[PDB]
């Protein structure tokens, strides 16, 4: 279960902006549902397997390169150069976008919307959904951020501990050969004295 | 240079056993009393960290905390870091999470010897100062 | 500029929910304006600081509790054991908001709003701003994974750091105590030797 939010702007009034939802169940191929408002009235329609398929069929077009068309002109995915034009004839309720090509237009998808008596509704369920997703969002930026912190301090203390163990390990070193030259010394006046004694026995 | 330039003459030995090493040092230790040196105290002390979920399981590491990092210090400054609760073990660090400490409190009894039980704070204190501090602060 | 969007349930209307916005500059000591709506119709009006003196000065209560208060409320601030009541009326015009503790309700406040000449740009602002506040939210969540990726991969190269400084500390201690008891025993023997020899001479 996914949605999607979308801003754009019809070609008839292109003053007002417009805000169309597209959910799905698991992607595009299967099926969605559109729904569009502008803040007074929204229309919503369905598109199914067989709908999509026929267009596609209609289109002489591969089913994937078809759906990632879909996926870039409804859920925002604008490239690095390309223009959706969109429309929406409100006395006869047909929705259609088309993909402008610089002074060659290719219509790329077209439904009929049913204009829905309770419009109200629809915007208090975008409404909640669009309350309910900030609110994931600022939680799981919290978590997140606080979980940087803890990592950065811990780095911040380990990295200290491991300049200090570097830094003690020459001590440790010099420590280590001053004791051993110390014992070696005592060891060599050890056999001198034993040495002397034979000597002078 | 006379003792680098013996030492660089030896080649290699390795006939005996990390146990058989620190006996030895221990012993050198004792005999020499070189228990002053800013590191190596911790060698005679055996110690043990609650990285495990389960005692005494090897399939339930822990890593990505700081007792790592403890134990590693530990290990650096002369600590023997054992990884199986034995009878033989002397020291116990527990972290923050003390859901375990009647666990631990119940197999210190039963084992003849008894290990005291110590915090993560404790070394940390301790590695500044270079010395062993009272236990009984930090039990 | 600062503006924040809140849920509340009319006692009126329990089963429709309406969306309040209050939006402030710096802070809610100098006033804001707030701005309610249900979907279909939307009312404004001010609090600017003279109204809040006033409201204040009425109550005979510290200002910093009053504050307190509405940030607690009018934000959602309001704790697991609090409860505040809102309730308005279009009639009148008016809306009012308490809060209710120990089966007894004292009133917090109440303001008097203005419906506006038509609730499509109300609307439409706030799909827009809860649209851009999502943006916003999944670039900082990319950017802070991003970042935690980076210091999970600070860590790991850290430890391995301090795991071979570690092993190397301990293989230069083992092979220098090896070497330098093999000269003891060697020292020491010779001395056995020469204690052995002077007893006969």
């Amino acid at each position: 279960m996914e949605r999607k939010i979308s801003r754009i702007h019809l070609v008839s009034e292109p003053s007002i902006t417009h805000f169309l939802q597209v959910s799905w169940e698991k992607t595009l191929e299967s099926g969605f549902v559109i729904t569009l408002t502008d803040g007074h009235s929204a229309w919503t329609g369905t598109v199914s397997e067989s709908e999509i398929s026929q267009e596609a069929d209609d289109m002489a077009m591969e089913k994937g390169k078809y759906v990632g068309e879909l996926r870039k002109a409804l859920l925002s995915g604008a490239g690095p150069a390309d223009v959706y034009t969109f429309n929406f004839s409100k006395e006869s309720c047909y929705f259609f976008f088309e993909k402008n090509l610089k002074d060659v237009s290719f219509r790329l998808g077209s439904f009929n919307l049913e204009k829905v008596e309770n419009p109200a509704e629809v915007i208090r369920e975008l409404i909640c959904y669009c309350l309910d997703t900030i609110a994931e969002n600022q939680a799981k930026n919290e978590h997140l951020q606080k979980e940087n912190e803890r990592l950065l301090r811990d780095w911040n203390d380990v990295q200290g501990r491991f300049e200090k163990c570097v830094s003690a390990k020459e001590a440790l070193e010099t420590d280590l050969y001053k004791r051993f030259i110390l014992v070696l010394n005592e060891k060599k006046t050890k056999i001198r004295s034993l040495h002397n004694k034979l000597l002078n026995a | 240079n006379q003792l680098k330039e013996v030492f660089s003459g030896i080649k290699n030995s390795n006939e005996q056993t990390p146990e058989e090493m620190a006996s030895l040092i221990a012993d050198l230790e004792y005999r020499y009393s070189w228990d002053c040196s800013p590191l190596s105290m911790f060698r005679r002390h055996t110690v043990y960290l609650d990285s495990y979920a389960v005692i005494n399981d090897l399939s339930t590491k822990n890593e990505g905390t700081r007792l790592a990092i403890k134990a590693l210090e530990l290990r650096f400054h002369g600590a023997k870091v054992v990884s199986c609760l034995a009878e033989g073990v002397s020291h116990v660090i527990i972290g923050e999470d003390h859901s375990r400490v009647a666990d631990f409190k119940a197999f210190r009894r039963t084992f003849k010897r008894k290990f005291k039980i110590l915090k993560e704070s404790w070394v940390t204190d301790s590695i500044d100062k270079c010395e062993l501090q009272e236990e009984n602060q930090y039990l």
